[PDB]
């Protein structure tokens, strides 16, 4: 596409450069760019791609929430009686979103996926495939929402079946792969409980690991744990 | 408030 | 254009949830859109054309500012003797920059300048053309620069010129044109001085009229008095 | 630090 005729190098120097001036969408452009020349990421590469779509998908959510949060009051017993604008640019917003998650599960079905079989890339684009489904699933209707939840559900299940059996309960990406599932199951999936429990045995598997670890590798897991013991704190 | 998720970094 | 279709009350309506939302490219748009219906801009109607555009550009500025640093210390006696990509990535930023100010300038040109006969109105768009004129002075080099310099003076100095005349010196309208025309002459003309005087007297002088002020223009007034202060105590 | 300008509002 667009990127064709730029070096690999030369993309991903840019989305690094994009990162530092907050220029996600231009960054986001980049890393598509990158991987669309069909050389598998490396793990800063992998991150460089996460963090672009994140922003992007991340404001556009923010912005879907705002205007669905309207368009439910002017919908309400006596509210403004108005008219279609409402609904108009939350659409709008929402097809927007919709676009950037499709083309982030066209780049892992195209085919980082396919090729990744290390644990940690393979996980890592596995929880990638369960969080973009899910923001998929936090603004369907329609006859497809069910199958949108299950092919969240799918994504995140084949990830933690590999985590488990392939990494240590302090491994990073395990933490927030399980950190991720738990909120599919409490705000997508209407399962609390199971989010609660996923969270608890995750922190408690976790907290018996960490005196295997550097300083700098307990850094990064304690902090991961921190926000499993927030939203336990959130939804107990 | 919503749930917290996690990809990366804070 | 492609806002054609859209009621000029719908482009409103709509400018002001992607406000709501944070959504400023869109909000830009639909302005552009209501502009372009060739009604003249309310009191209220010019204040969202002015908010999307300097959030847009206001993010243009800030990449472009991170990318000309490293731009600066690549170049330096002994830095990453490296590639073209921290120059061609701020040479995109920045024709993207100066391609929404020549769309804001030319939105003034045709033909919201030339309809505006109150002084609230006049004034405002003569503000906003050296504000957008000395956006691109902040990028400018090659062989126009002065030339970019002189259309941002000219445009400040009619609006002061009516804003003596026609307002009081505590109206907003004329605060804020002064304020920018000595940020103007403070880091654009290189004339600190000049940007130290203009903003001393039309801070006293403000201060001056407040006597004749309700409780909520005082409000206003004042904020605007401080920043004028803000930049006094940085300038002295 | 980069003088301040103001349009509208904060
Ligand atoms: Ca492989
Ligand atoms: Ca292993
Ligand atoms: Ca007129
Ligand atoms: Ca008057
Ligand atoms: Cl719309
Ligand atoms: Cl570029
Ligand atoms: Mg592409
Ligand atoms: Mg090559
Ligand atoms: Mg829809
Ligand atoms: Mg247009
Ligand atoms: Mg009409
Ligand atoms: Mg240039």
């Amino acid at each position: 596409g667009s990127m064709g005729s730029m070096e690999r190098a030369s993309l991903i120097q840019k989305a690094k450069l994009a990162e530092q001036a907050e220029r996600y969408e231009d960054m986001a452009a980049f890393m598509k760019g990158a991987v669309e020349k069909g050389e598998e990421l490396s793990c800063e590469e992998r991150n460089l791609l996460s963090v672009a779509y994140k922003n992007v998908v991340g404001g556009q959510r923010a912005a879907w929430r705002v205007l669905s949060s309207i368009e439910q009051k002017s919908n309400e017993e006596g509210s403004e009686e108005k008219g279609p604008e409402v609904r108009e640019y939350r659409e709008k917003v929402e097809t927007e979103l919709q676009g950037v998650c499709d083309t982030v599960l066209g780049l892992l079905d195209s085919h980082l996926i396919k090729e990744a079989g290390d644990a940690e890339s393979r996980v890592f684009y596995l929880k990638m495939k369960g969080d973009y489904y899910r923001y998929l699933a936090e603004v369907a209707t329609g006859d497809d929402k069910k199958r949108i939840i299950d092919s969240a559900r799918s994504a995140y299940q084949e990830a933690m079946d590999i985590s488990k059996k392939e990494m240590p309960p302090t491994n990073p990406i395990r933490l927030g792969l399980a950190l991720n599932f738990s909120v599919f199951h409490y705000e997508i999936a209407n399962s609390p409980e199971e989010a609660i429990s996923l969270a608890k045995t995750t922190f408690d598997e976790a907290m018996a690991d960490l005196h295997t670890l550097s300083e700098d590798s307990y850094k990064d897991s304690t902090l991961i744990m921190q926000l499993l013991r927030d939203n336990l704190t959130l939804w107990t | 408030r919503r749930s917290i998720s996690f990809s990366v970094g804070a």
